[PDB]
C-alpha cells in the first residue's frame, strides 16, 4: 500500500 | 498509537542565534529493516501550506540550507538551526512518519523578542513576513462574520 | 515543478456533504500515495487518511472514519475528498500533500472549508433584519483594525531599525 507506513 | 511531543511550545530568538528543538515520540520511529528512522519535519509561515524541511529524521530536502540539522534516533529528535536568518521565523512540526496513524506534534513557534543585530534584508523579510501573518486573522475575522450574515439573508427574502 | 491545486466550496450548511478536489501536475500520480490532512483554527494538525492510486487502496484515522471518504481518477491524475455530516466542528483548512518515501514532500495549497453553526429569524421584520445586518460590518471593522493595530505595534520597531541604518 505504502512505501514504508504500516 | 503513537504520540508526538515538541518542546518548547515557543522561543525567542536573535540574529545568528542557535536554536534547538526538541521532539519526542511516545514509541520508536525506527524501521530497523530499513535502517531508518521515520520522523519527518515541516516549516509552515502564516497562509501557506506546511513545508518539508527534513525527512528521515536526518536527510534535507532540496532548497533547505545546511544551517537546519535534524538528529535523533528511536524516539528523541531534535531539529538545530547554527545561523538563525529572519526567514527562519514559522512554525515547526515533526511527524511521524512511520506507522499508521500518521500523527503530528504540536508546533514549536520562533516568535523573535523586542535590533540593528539584523541585516537590511533580514529586518525587510521579517517585514513583508507580519503581512500575511496579520492576513490569517483578518480573513478569520471575515469568516466569522460571513457566517453570521448567511441566516439573516437567507431570513431577508425567506 | 510539481503542483498539487485545490478546489472545493467554501461555505456549508450542517449536514451538508462537499466533495474537495486536488488536482496533481508535474510528476506521476500513480507513484506517490495521496494523504489528507486537516488543519483547524488552533493550527492543530491532523491526518485524516490517504490513498494508493494504483489499487484504489485506502488507510483512514479511525477519528474520520465514515466522516471523509478518499477517492481518485487516475485518468485525470485527481484525488478527492467527501467530508459528510458537516458540524460546526469540521471547520478547517483541508490539505492534500503527496506521499511517497519522503514523508508529505509537496503540499496543495488548501481548501479552506467554513461550516456556519445555524430559524427564530425566520419571525423577524424586515426592518429588524437589516437593523441587524447593518449592525455587523461596523462590528467586524472594528474588530479588524484591533488586529491592524496590534501588528502596527510589530511593525513599528523593525521600520525604526531600517531607518537608521
Amino acid at each position: 500500500h505504502h512505501h514504508h507506513h504500516h | 498509537d503513537i504520540v508526538m511531543t515538541q518542546s518548547p511550545s515557543s522561543l525567542s530568538v536573535s540574529a545568528g542565534e542557535k536554536v534547538t528543538m526538541s521532539c519526542k515520540s511516545s514509541q520508536s520511529l525506527l524501521n530497523s529493516g530499513h535502517q531508518k528512522n521515520y520522523l519527518a519535519w515541516y516549516q509552515q509561515k502564516p497562509g501557506q501550506p506546511p513545508k518539508l524541511l527534513i525527512s528521515g529524521a536526518s536527510t534535507r530536502e532540496s532548497g533547505v540550507p545546511d544551517r537546519f540539522t535534524g538528529s535523533g534516533s528511536g524516539t528523541d529528535f531534535t531539529l538545530t538551526i547554527s545561523s538563525v536568518q529572519a526567514e527562519d521565523l514559522a512554525v515547526y512540526y515533526c511527524q511521524n512518519d512511520h506507522r499508521y496513524p500518521l500523527t503530528f506534534g504540536a508546533g514549536t513557534k520562533l516568535e523573535l523578542k523586542r535590533l540593528k543585530s539584523w541585516t537590511v534584508e533580514d529586518l525587510q523579510k521579517r517585514l513583508l513576513a507580519l503581512d500575511p501573518m496579520m492576513e490569517q486573522e483578518i480573513e478569520e475575522i471575515r469568516q466569522k462574520y460571513q457566517c453570521k450574515r448567511q441566516p439573516i439573508l437567507d431570513a431577508i427574502e425567506a | 515543478e510539481v503542483q498539487l491545486q485545490q478546489f472545493g466550496a467554501e461555505l456549508v450548511k450542517p449536514g451538508a456533504s462537499v466533495k474537495i478536489s486536488c488536482k496533481a501536475s508535474g510528476y506521476t500520480f500513480t507513484d506517490y500515495n495521496m494523504d489528507w490532512v486537516k488543519q483547524s483554527h488552533g493550527k492543530s494538525l491532523e491526518w485524516i487518511g490517504d490513498i494508493n492510486p494504483n489499487y484504489d487502496s485506502t488507510v483512514y484515522n479511525q477519528k474520520f472514519k465514515g466522516k471523509a471518504t478518499l477517492t481518485v481518477d487516475k485518468s485525470s491524475s485527481t484525488a478527492y475528498m467527501e467530508l459528510r455530516s458537516l458540524t460546526s466542528e469540521d471547520t478547517a483548512i483541508y490539505y492534500c500533500a503527496r506521499d511517497g518515501a519522503y514523508a508529505m514532500d509537496h503540499w496543495g495549497q488548501g481548501t479552506s472549508v467554513t461550516v456556519c453553526s445555524g430559524e427564530f429569524l425566520k419571525s423577524w421584520t424586515v426592518e429588524d433584519l437589516q437593523k441587524r445586518l447593518l449592525a455587523l460590518d461596523p462590528m467586524m471593522e472594528q474588530e479588524i483594525e484591533e488586529i491592524r493595530q496590534k501588528y502596527q505595534s510589530k511593525r513599528q520597531p523593525i521600520l525604526d531599525a531600517i531607518e537608521a541604518k
